[PDB]
């Protein structure tokens, strides 16, 4: 709970936002044709990388 | 292994020309219905595991090698085919393999 | 084998002459050979006074080594004073060396 | 090299090279029974060693 | 051809330096561990010998070898009865023989957990990062009948199924039994249980950097001590004219 | 091959002085410092430039090997 | 009279350090010999209880290890001294042999001869204890080369039946390997008094290059005392990393139990054999790899035959001390590519660094040695 109450906390931060940006791009395109060949799972990996980086200074704090 | 007879025309199936070590099943064991094997890989040795293949044979991850299902090589960077073991088919249901 | 770039050759040797480093210890070119059999037997046919001379300039250029440290710039062995005490007593023990080895191959 | 170069280092070698043949017959020969080597073993029929 | 994301650093409470296991996350992570993890997993190296002054007081513990009695081997004329359990006895093992769990799990033999801190690249947070992470598929990946997906994982597809969420269990305390909190307290039990040496060491590494303090500047006051005699010389060479 | 049978030599002198009558550090931190530079100085110009080369290679091939990947 | 000097038995250990002639300027460079010394024998008495807590067993294998960690009583520190002090005793043998090198110390026919012997041996000591613990890299490395030294010409198919004392890797496997890397201590104490014996007879060499006989200085009390300051400050360094952070050299893929069937991802070597890997993969073919293998020991021995310098030591050449520092720098090269994929990058770089290794010791010494002897008129 106090995770799920971080986590879009930091997502706010702008480092998190582009590679979300680039996400639904490929995302439409892919969908839209079911003759596409990228999986996002590419475009995926920025995402949670960079949340997951930012989440870690201060989960710890607001915990318990 | 108790082989089926549709993994050998699978294996007969491949043509020749392409393969890495000319090792033909039809001559390696005596039996196309049995197959006796070792583990070890020409290059380095690692074994995979059981039930891997997409062409039907074993797969070692170590660097993307791919073993056929009678002990043949088809990717690199393995040298050779998989050594056959030392054996002898002298009774019917009481096997000598070595 | 040129005349024109003598004196460029002249150039580089002053260059690997400083780099080098035995003149800041007070060396001097002959102290610095390998001593094996041939050059065991020019030293002892050397007079007394150049003989005594280079046991005292191995002495003191092996004492500022286990200090380390280095000697005062005035006393640097310079480039136009360097004198060949052991080239002579060298080209005689060899050369009746070859003369003791085709007598044995003819 | 210079040393060694002449007629008397030549004429040694072919004086020795029975010796050197000598020894190394001899060498490679004992070194097929040391070993149990049974593949020079199987050349000579005449020693069976192997039980 | 694919790709595998690391895990982070986090801030532990024994991360470095001279900071030990604070024993309240291990006394509430075998909890976690007995009446979740178990009834699949082997801990088999580990005993209920161990247990005795970590975590729990020597009766404490040994009142949990009657909650379940491993079955025995061969005594008199009536072999392979069952035995209430003692001190010595190691933890029950759930199956007859590996080999059943490939019947049971889809042909996936579980893990041992003695080392698998140990045994992985990350370490006690690549553990800690695999659970909180069970994500959705994109668009465009197909699946097994029973496989989960888990970008962490290196083939991103997992038969396991998430063990962890809200209100799983109860503390014997009272604080909140949550994802966040369970997750965090099974992640320090196994590190003890990888090792049970991390606590005594870093205490001999202390008193050393001590002994060496006073006694290495006082063999170098000899060793100076004998080089003076040598190192102040001066020299002559007054040859006769 | 003992000390009374090495070598012969003229005409030389030396000035020791006792151990007990003097002191160990005389100067510490005026003379080892000044020193420790002219070492150095002399003897890095011809000890750097190798070791900078294999650092120019190692930044320009995990480059590259992560740019096949990942686009 | 002079108790040592007529006794029988004193009268050996009295010419031999007490009192013996020494140069006056020998460095800190020159005090790795006794730290090996030191190395070799702590290395003994560790293996001893190694062994006899030890069971020889297929089926224990794996098991008899992580036993021997937490249930005896001070096994957990006993162990990581076996592994921590044999990288130790890796880095001190790298230090000596360069040494030797740049101050000419090779013109010693009878005991720079005597010392490439020694470095094979101790190569193997390392290669079977590697294979002992026998988890998913000691299996995976012995298959590797076991297999490869049967592409001998005619022989190689008898070799891999005798080792493995079976078809392969068996219960007997504890049996010989331990049999082999038992022995081969003891064949070591051995060689080190005969090293040693032939030194006797002419002294050190010191870091000029000139010859010292006009000071020497005794044995005693000067480097009886500067010898045991080294190692004092090695049992601090040895003592950081076992307390502190012992797994920061060992890889993570050894613990995982014994499986004949696992497949290990990413096979590679302990640290200091990773500029041999790097070698042996460079070639195309079974036969001509295993050569360039044994090349390198072997190269070694033509030294003394390639020197063509008026001076012994680089201590006053310029020109030559640069070399020194390639051939170290690509050393480091080797090291980082032998420990990663083949590549695709890493196959151009991979195998252009490995003939450098040859180039320079075959080629370009004994070529620029020569312009320094022109340059200064001999
Ligand atoms: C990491 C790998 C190891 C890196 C060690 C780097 C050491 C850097 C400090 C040494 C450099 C330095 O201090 O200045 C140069 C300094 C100058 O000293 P002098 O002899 O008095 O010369 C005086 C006038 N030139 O040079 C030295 O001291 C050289 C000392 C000997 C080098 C020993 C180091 C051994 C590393 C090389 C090993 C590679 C070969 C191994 C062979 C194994 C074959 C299988
Ligand atoms: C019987 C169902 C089951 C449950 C419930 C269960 N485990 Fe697992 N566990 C498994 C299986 C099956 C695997 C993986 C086997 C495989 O992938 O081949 C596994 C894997 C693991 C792993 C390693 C995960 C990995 O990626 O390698 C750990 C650690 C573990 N279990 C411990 C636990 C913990 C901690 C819990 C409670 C959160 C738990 N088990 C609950 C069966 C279970
Ligand atoms: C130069 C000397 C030696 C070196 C370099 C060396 C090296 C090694 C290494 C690297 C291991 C790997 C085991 C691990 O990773 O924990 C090992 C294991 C082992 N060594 Fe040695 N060793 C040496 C001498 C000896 C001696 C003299 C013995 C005498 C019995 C010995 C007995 C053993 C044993 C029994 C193992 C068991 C494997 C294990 O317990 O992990 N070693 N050795
Ligand atoms: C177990 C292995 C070895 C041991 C115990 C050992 C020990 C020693 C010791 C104690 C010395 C005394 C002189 C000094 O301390 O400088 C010495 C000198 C020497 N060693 Fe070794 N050594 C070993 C391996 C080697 C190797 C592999 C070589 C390879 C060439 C070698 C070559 C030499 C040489 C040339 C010297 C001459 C010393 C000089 O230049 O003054 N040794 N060794
Ligand atoms: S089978 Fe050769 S490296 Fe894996």
């Amino acid at each position: 709970d106090p995770l799920t109450t971080v986590r879009e906390q930091c997502e706010q931060i702008e480092k998190c936002i582009k590679a979300r940006e680039r996400l639904e791009l490929c995302d439409q395109r892919v969908s839209s044709r079911s003759q596409t060949e990228e999986d996002c799972t590419e475009e995926l990996f920025d995402f949670l990388h960079a949340r997951d980086h930012c989440v870690a200074h201060k989960l710890f704090n607001s915990l318990k | 292994r108790h082989r089926t007879k549709k993994e050998i025309d699978q294996e007969a199936a491949v043509e020749v020309s392409q393969l890495r070590d000319p090792q033909h099943d039809l001559e390696r064991v005596k039996k196309p219905e049995w197959v006796i094997l070792i583990g070890v890989c020409t290059h380095l040795g690692c074994v995979p595991i059981a039930n891997a293949g997409d062409f039907g044979g074993y797969y070692c991850p170590c660097h993307g090698s791919h073993y056929d299902a009678s002990g043949r090589i088809r990717k690199g960077p393995a040298p050779l085919n998989l050594e056959v073991p030392t054996y002898e088919f002298t009774s019917d249901d009481l096997v000598i393999v070595g | 084998a040129v005349a024109a770039s003598s004196k460029w050759l002249e150039g580089i040797r002053k260059w690997y002459y400083n780099a080098a480093g035995f003149n800041k210890l007070g060396l001097m070119r002959d102290d610095t050979i390998y001593e094996d059999d041939d050059v065991k037997e020019a030293i002892r046919r050397l007079p007394e006074n150049l003989y005594n001379d280079r046991v005292f300039r191995i002495k003191r250029a092996l004492d500022l080594t286990m200090r380390q440290q280095i000697l005062p710039k005035e006393q640097w062995t310079k480039y136009e004073e360097d004198k060949f005490y052991l080239e002579p007593y060298l080209k005689e023990v060899i050369r009746e060396r070859k003369e003791r080895e085709e007598w044995a191959k003819k | 090299l210079s040393r060694f170069l002449g007629p008397r280092y030549r004429e040694l070698a072919r004086n020795w090279i029975p010796t050197a043949s000598m020894w190394g017959a001899v060498g490679a020969v004992g070194l097929v029974w040391a070993t149990d080597w049974r593949l020079i073993l199987d050349w000579v029929p005449y020693i069976n060693g192997k039980f | 051809t694919d790709l595998e994301l690391h895990a982070p650093s986090y801030p532990w409470s024994h991360r470095g330096l001279l900071s030990s296991l604070d024993h309240t996350s291990i006394r509430r992570g075998f909890q976690v561990y007995k009446q979740v993890c178990s009834s699949c997993h082997s801990m088999d190296y580990v005993a209920y010998r161990h247990l005795v002054g970590v975590c729990y007081t020597e009766e404490e513990a040994k009142a949990l070898a009657e909650e379940v009695e491993v079955q025995d081997g061969p005594n008199e004329d009536g072999e392979m009865f069952m035995r209430p359990g003692k001190l010595s006895d190691y933890f029950p093992k759930p199956y007859p023989n590996p080999e059943a769990a490939r019947a049971a799990n889809n042909g996936a033999l579980p893990p041992d957990l003695s080392y698998i801190v140990r045994a992985r690249h990350g370490g006690e947070d690549y553990v800690f990062s695999l659970l909180t992470g069970y994500c959705e598929p994109p668009t465009g990946v197909s699946l097994r009948e029973g496989l989960y997906f888990n970008p962490y994982f290196p083939g991103q597809a997992i038969a396991m199924a998430p063990p962890i969420y809200n209100e799983v269990l109860e503390f014997d305390d009272g604080t909140p039994a949550t994802m966040s909190q369970v997750a965090k307290d099974v992640c320090t039990f196994l590190r003890w249980a990888s090792e049970p040496e991390h606590d005594h060491r870093k205490r001999m590494g202390l008193k050393m950097l001590m002994m060496m303090g006073l006694l290495l500047p006082l063999v170098y006051a000899m060793k100076r001590h004998k080089w003076s005699v040598l190192k102040s010389r001066k020299l002559a060479y007054r040859p006769p004219k | 091959r003992e000390f009374g049978h090495l070598t012969r030599m003229r005409h030389v002198i030396t000035y020791s002085l006792s151990p007990f009558e003097q002191r160990a550090f005389p100067h510490y931190f005026t003379k080892g410092i000044p020193n420790v530079l002219r070492r150095t100085r002399a003897c890095i110009l011809r000890v750097a430039p190798p070791f900078v080369v294999f650092y120019l290679v190692y930044t320009w091939g995990t480059q590259e090997f992560e740019k096949s990947k990942r686009k | 009279t002079n108790i040592r000097k007529s006794h029988p038995l004193m009268k050996i250990i009295n010419n031999a350090f007490i009192d013996l002639p020494a140069p006056s300027n020998i460095s800190s460079w020159w005090n790795f010999g006794s730290l090996l010394g030191i190395c070799l024998i702590l290395q003994i008495l560790t293996g001893l209880f190694l062994a006899m807590h030890y069971t020889s067993d297929t089926t224990t294998a794996f098991s008899s290890v992580t036993h021997i960690c937490r249930d005896v009583n001070y096994g957990w520190v006993i162990r990581y001294l076996h592994a921590n002090g044999a990288s130790m005793f890796f880095i001190c043998l790298f230090i000596h042999v360069g040494r030797g090198l740049y101050y000419g110390s090779y013109m010693f026919l009878e005991t720079w001869n005597i010392g490439v012997v020694l470095l094979f041996t101790v190569m193997a000591t390392a290669f079977m204890g590697y294979v002992l613990p026998w988890g998913q890299m000691s299996f995976w490395g012995a298959t590797v080369i076991t297999n490869l030294l049967s592409a001998i010409p005619y022989i190689g198919t008898d070799l891999v039946e005798w080792i493995w004392g079976g078809f392969s890797v068996d219960k007997a496997t504890l049996t010989r390997f331990f049999a082999f890397h038992f022995i081969l201590p003891f064949i070591i104490t051995a060689l080190a008094a005969v090293h040693l014996l032939f030194l006797h007879e002419t002294g050190s060499n010191n870091p000029t290059g000139i010859s010292s006989d006009m000071d020497k200085i005794p044995f005693h009390p000067y480097y009886t005392i500067k010898d045991i300051l080294g190692a004092l400050f090695m049992m601090l360094i040895l003592l950081i990393l076992v307390l502190f952070s012992p797994d920061l050299l060992g890889d993570p893929d050894n613990y995982t139990p014994a499986n004949p069937l696992n497949t290990p991802p990413h096979i590679k070597p302990e640290w200091y054999f990773l500029f041999a890997y790097a070698i042996l993969r460079s070639i195309p073919n079974k036969l001509g790899g295993v050569l360039a293998l044994v090349a390198s020991i072997l190269i070694l021995i033509l030294m003394p035959m390639l020197h063509t310098s008026k001076q012994r030591s680089m201590m006053f050449r310029p020109l030559s001390q640069c070399l020194f520092w390639m051939l170290v720098a690509d050393l480091i090269t080797l090291t980082w590519i032998g420990g990663q994929p083949v590549e695709h990058p890493f196959i151009i770089i991979g195998q252009l660094a490995s003939i450098l290794y040859f180039l320079i010791i075959l080629v370009l010494m004994p070529i620029t040695s020569i312009i320094e002897n022109n340059l200064l008129k001999w």
